[PDB]
């Protein structure tokens, strides 16, 4: 159906694996890409067979196959140069050297997910890190470079390594300016505060806010890029004794949404603070949880479509990291021009000085390519 | 005294007599502080 | 307006409410210049930085009232919009020049002891009396402070001094021009005061010693805060766009 439908599907299996990993480290940073997870599920999907893809077919909701299009397309707008704004992806699948990978899985691999896939000897731990780790680098303009030791894949006994990696850091529509920004005082999970460096900007932003199935308040404001197309979303509890856990719970798509229909535009001292997040995640305990167990089973797991003999193939690795960062840099002064003159009288306030969760959204597709939760910047 | 000026048939009735406030000037009343205007133009300051 | 006080019944009967239809809220100040013509800034209702742009039915103009919310029945007038002239070279973006918009009412409002036009001053009138050193006075139903009960319960008044082109300029890294005048008085004279967010298209007024009669000579522009210390506010030089306001009078009429 609707590429938007679509794109909610795997939207929203990419946010079920961060409510997981957050509530197993409530404290900590954690960044990940939804949409990434949907690409690395369908990148597995298209060289699997029996349970296996029973397993991945059941969690995505959709089958790569009579889809793919809608899937390239949508894979294809979100890094598209017309963002103006650049969202650095790279996807690879790594096999075993001593296999011979088949040619329909590469090519379309290659098409749909842009995912390149090739075989590295895992036999030798140190060149094959250094040929993974470098292929990353390259693809991500020096932006990630760091996925795997040389004590994690380890001798013949490694089959299979998955990879996703995204890097953002877009143009604001309203760029902050350095001179307005200062160090400000924020509160961290343990109950610490922390003096931080933080931008601040008067401009007009769409605010908002609503209660939790719970009851609790939660505030929300967006932060759109100067292409116009993708936008920053920033939502934090209303009360300083609520915690983030109590709201994160209760946020799909599906909320996501009302908050585009309930913000309204309001003149503010938006203040957040300015950092620069980078998460590394093993998405392998989750994705069990969900149900798909199978392709981790050095025995069970059948990827019949990946090689060209009836070898035994696993997945040993999959990984994703993700890295954004929040600064100044943005478009500048034509609306920022007499809009400075207009704040006749002291605005309310938007800050962001306690843990807070952000977004970053695709619009068109509703792609949700950031689902980050900060604790201590 | 006032002149012209504007065209009544496309601006409206009022000019001819604009300026003039009944509860002040077309009752010889001046208003609290309007001295302070008049009194601007010489005070030297 | 800040350090203001209260207007006296009848004290500005050409004072306009800049009103909007939904929500119910105070937008601008205005003034009245004649039986179906109103004044008054052009930011008030086009600025494209926020997205606004009103038509002759998203507004409604308030005439002869005096509180600031309650319902003044046989005093005020509520007039409708049927059209919009705002002017072209009104430059939105930098520096706000050429803040200036006329707006025609549907039906002539009637004149009466809270209902009357203000004059327009001629080239020798203007000559005469825009000088640094003479007063003004300002008015509007604006804030009572730039930061900071906030709002006035009726209309405020105050008298400003003109002041020096040379000073207005050294004061923002604005960038003036000889279509604005900015008011106010120095950070050492005393008594201060300025108008305020809610204050803007209201009109600065002077009244001639010849002749007995009031003019307009600004309408609120902007400012850099309100009553600030070696800050001024900007006002339109209204002569100085009286041709403009010609043509449309009878081009638009
Ligand atoms: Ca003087
Ligand atoms: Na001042």
């Amino acid at each position: 159906f609707n590429p938007l439908s679509l794109e909610e599907l795997g939207s929203n299996t990419g946010i079920q694996v961060f409510n997981q990993i957050v509530k197993s480290r409530p404290h900590d940073n954690i960044v990940i890409s939804p949409h990434g997870i949907a690409s690395v599920l369908g990148m597995l999907q298209l060289g699997a067979d029996g349970r296996t893809k029973k397993q991945l077919a059941m969690v995505m909701r959709y089958g790569v196959n009579g889809v793919g299009k809608i899937l390239k397309k949508i894979n294809k707008a979100i890094v598209s140069k017309k963002n103006k704004d650049i969202v650095t992806v790279a996807n690879a699948v790594f096999v075993k050297n001593a296999s011979e990978i088949e040619v329909p899985f590469v090519t379309r691999n290659k098409d749909v997910f842009q995912c390149e896939v090739r075989n590295v000897n895992f036999e030798d731990p140190a060149s094959a890190c250094d040929s993974i780790n470098a292929w990353v680098k390259n693809e991500t303009r020096d932006m990630i470079d760091n996925l795997l030791s040389p004590d994690l894949i380890d001798g013949v006994l490694t089959r299979l390594v998955l990879v996703n990696a995204v890097y953002f850091k877009g143009l604001w529509k309203s760029r902050f300016q350095p001179e307005n920004t200062k160090k400000r005082t924020f509160v961290a999970a343990d109950g610490k505060s922390y003096q931080v460096p933080m931008l601040a900007q008067l401009s007009v932003f769409r605010c908002g806010s609503t209660s939790a199935p719970n009851d609790l308040w939660y505030n929300f404001i967006e932060l759109p890029y100067h292409g116009e197309s993708i936008s920053m979303l920033i939502a934090l509890p209303t009360e300083s004794s609520t915690p983030l856990s109590a709201i994160i719970p209760h946020i799909s798509t599906k909320t996501i949404d009302s908050w585009m229909s309930i913000m309204v535009p309001k003149r503010v001292q938006v203040i957040l603070p300015k950092f620069t997040a980078v998460a590394q995640t093993d998405l392998k305990e989750p994705l069990k949880v969900l149900g798909i167990t199978d392709m981790f089973d050095s025995s069970k797991a059948n990827f019949a479509k990946i090689t060209t003999g009836s070898e035994n193939l696993h997945v040993s690795h999959i990984l994703q990291k993700a890295k954004i960062e929040v600064s100044e840099d943005g478009t500048k002064a034509s609306a920022a021009t007499t809009a400075i003159l207009i704040a006749r009288s002291s605005p309310p306030w938007f800050i962001v000085d306690r843990p807070f969760l952000f977004f970053i959204r695709h619009n068109p597709t509703g792609a949700v390519l950031f689902m980050g939760q900060i604790n201590k910047p | 005294e006032y002149q012209t000026f504007f065209n009544p048939r496309t601006f409206g009735s009022g000019e001819a007599d604009c300026g003039l406030r009944p509860l002040f000037e077309k009752k010889s009343l001046e208003d609290k502080t309007e001295r302070e205007l008049l009194e601007s133009y010489i005070d030297g300051r | 307006i800040v350090e203001g006080s209260d207007a006296e019944i009848g004290m500005s009967p050409w004072q306009v409410m800049l009103f909007r239809k939904s929500p119910q809220e105070l937008l601008c100040g205005a003034s009245l210049i004649s039986d179906r013509w109103v004044l008054t800034a052009a930011h008030c209702l086009l600025y494209p930085p926020w997205d606004k742009n009103f038509t002759e039915n998203d507004l409604l103009v308030r005439i002869g009232k005096h509180s600031r919310t309650r319902y003044e029945r046989n005093i005020e007038k509520i007039s409708m919009l049927e059209k919009i002239y705002i002017h072209p070279r009104y430059n939105w973006r930098e520096n706000l020049d050429r803040d200036i918009a006329l707006m025609k009412l549907k039906k002539p409002v009637a004149f009466s002891d809270y209902i009357h036009p203000v004059c327009l001053p001629d080239r020798e009138t203007a000559a005469s009396l825009l000088q640094a050193g003479y007063k003004g006075r300002v008015t509007g139903w604006g804030n009572l402070k730039e930061t900071w009960k906030g709002q006035p319960s009726v209309l405020q008044v105050v008298n400003l001094p003109i002041v020096e082109r040379p000073v207005c300029k050294d004061s923002t890294r604005i960038r003036i021009t000889d279509n604005m005048f900015c008011a106010g008085y120095k950070p050492d004279e005393g008594k201060r005061g300025d108008a305020c967010e809610g204050d803007a298209g209201g009109p600065f007024v002077m009244k001639s010693p010849f002749n007995n009669r009031w003019y307009q000579m600004g309408i609120v522009s902007w400012g850099e805060g309100c009553d600030r210390d070696g800050k001024y506010g900007f006002y339109t030089h209204v002569f100085r766009l009286k041709k403009w306001i010609q043509k449309v009078i009878d081009q638009f009429g």
